[PDB]
């Protein structure tokens, strides 16, 4: 109960300079604009039984 | 007694299923519009119903 409050993201850690990092931020940009992201929310979080 | 509405998602019955239900819902935008082409790219048949 309640309202949110410091409403922070989670993200991927890396190290200062590695093209990994980019190859990441793309690729999540890509699964958040597919709808993988959706399905492993509802599979994992979205419980729901109650 | 008070406060009785809720809906799932983009995954309901509702909106995958408008004819096997009650009378069709309804639910739409504008068209030509960033929303509008990603609902086109994701879900074929919502957008054509």
């Amino acid at each position: 109960t309640g309202e949110l409050f410091f409403r922070s993201g989670f993200g991927i850690g890396m190290r200062k300079d590695s093209p990994w990092k980019q190859q990441v931020s793309l690729s999540i940009l890509k699964s958040h604009e597919n709808g993988f992201m959706e399905d492993l929310d509802k599979t994992w979080v979205r419980y729901q039984e109650c | 007694e008070e406060y009785v509405d809720q809906v799932s998602g983009l995954s309901d019955k509702k909106f995958q299923r408008p004819n096997d239900f009650s009378p069709p819902f309804r639910f739409g935008t504008v068209p030509n519009g960033s929303t509008e082409r990603n609902i086109r790219n994701n879900y074929a048949e919502m957008h054509a119903y």
